[PDB]
């Protein structure tokens, strides 16, 4: 009886660890990138692989709203939100570090979301 | 550690017939670590970290596109991050495509 409810408080733990993440990654709008980095996560699981995301959504981010692009893309908006965009006389902040640390927000968020609903079924 | 304000020209000149290339070149201070180019759109940005020695006293960066489409024409400025601070930005640059 004690291995039923370990198993299915892993799999409701899992579950709802990740949909406050995807309220996360949305926030981000990860949604517009056409890589399809997005969807990808939200059909593999696998929440808190987030920090690897992070990775990609830097690069990517880089390519789409450089001076460079063609044409104007929804994600770049949310760089202001980050705070990569310096005052005069501020600190440089690096972009991936702050995806980084927008998703360990929303990781730590989902793990002790999903310790609470853990022991919530048992 | 006051950081002089750089500045923005575009070579071979302002105005690009379209399928053309042009380069835009951020000047500043010598010993400038990063330099970024700008649109009037402040989250539309390019970053670099090569910078070459013009002078003793000055600095150069060169953002190149190797052929122009009606996207590519706005307003256009630098800034530069020097000395654990980021600089002033320079004046704007308007580059039309004909
Ligand atoms: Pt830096």
């Amino acid at each position: 009886a004690e291995k039923a409810g370990a198993a299915a408080g892993l799999k409701a733990g899992d579950i709802h660890g990740m949909k406050i993440v995807i309220e996360g990654l949305k926030a981000l709008k990860v949604d517009t990138l056409k890589s399809g980095i997005f969807n990808s996560f939200v059909q593999n699981s696998h929440y808190t692989e987030v920090t690897g995301l992070a990775i990609a959504i830097d690069t990517e981010m880089n390519e789409v709203c450089s001076a460079t692009y063609i044409g104007i893309h929804p994600i770049c908006v949310v760089r202001e939100k980050l705070g990569v965009i310096p005052k005069a006389g501020g600190t440089m902040v690096k972009q991936k570090d702050a995806i980084t640390n927008v998703l360990k927000q929303a990781l730590e968020k989902a793990t002790q979301s999903a310790e609470a609903l853990s022991e919530t079924t048992a | 550690t006051d950081l002089p304000r750089p500045s923005i020209s575009a070579e071979p000149g302002t105005v690009i017939p379209l399928g053309s290339h042009v380069t835009f070149v951020c000047r500043g201070p010598v010993g400038v670590q990063t330099f970024r180019l700008e649109r009037e759109r402040n989250y539309l940005y390019s970053d670099t970290e090569d910078v070459s020695q013009t002078s003793p006293s000055e600095s150069e960066a060169r953002f190149r596109i190797d052929s122009v489409n009606a996207g590519n024409a706005g307003l256009f400025r630098c800034i530069y991050y020097k000395s654990r601070k980021w600089s002033e930005q320079s004046d704007y640059l308007e580059l039309v495509v004909k």
